């Protein structure tokens, strides 16, 4: 379970976990311990998202997709988008 | 439209609840 060297975990005001990287002076939602193998989005399967991505079903705005690596949000499922565009 | 903007964790340069 332990973090890499010069990493701390912390809680937001709400008690949400995030990670502090003192090596690069940055914070992230992504757990460095859980760093999965990445893959081209078009190589994912059904209901599969690539590493870094999170599907948000927002009661106000509806479903959208969050990429924690690029710090981007978008509406299209990124796997379906890559598959679409590769046609 | 654009979806909701990316919500980052608290910025590094500041106080953190390091209570782990």
């Amino acid at each position: 379970d332990p973090l890499p060297d010069n990493w701390e975990m912390a809680y937001t005001e709400k008690g949400e976990v995030y990670f502090i990287d003192h090596n690069t002076k940055t914070t992230s939602w992504l757990d460095p311990r859980l760093a999965k193998k990445a893959k081209p989005p078009e190589e994912c399967k059904e209901n599969e998202l690539p590493y870094g991505w999170e599907k948000i079903d927002d009661p106000i705005y509806g479903t959208y997709y969050v990429d924690h690596i690029n710090r981007r949000t978008q509406f299209e499922n990124p796997v379906l988008e890559a598959k679409r565009k590769l046609q | 439209d654009r979806p909701p903007p990316y919500v980052a964790p608290p910025s590094y340069e500041g106080p953190h609840r390091t209570l782990g």
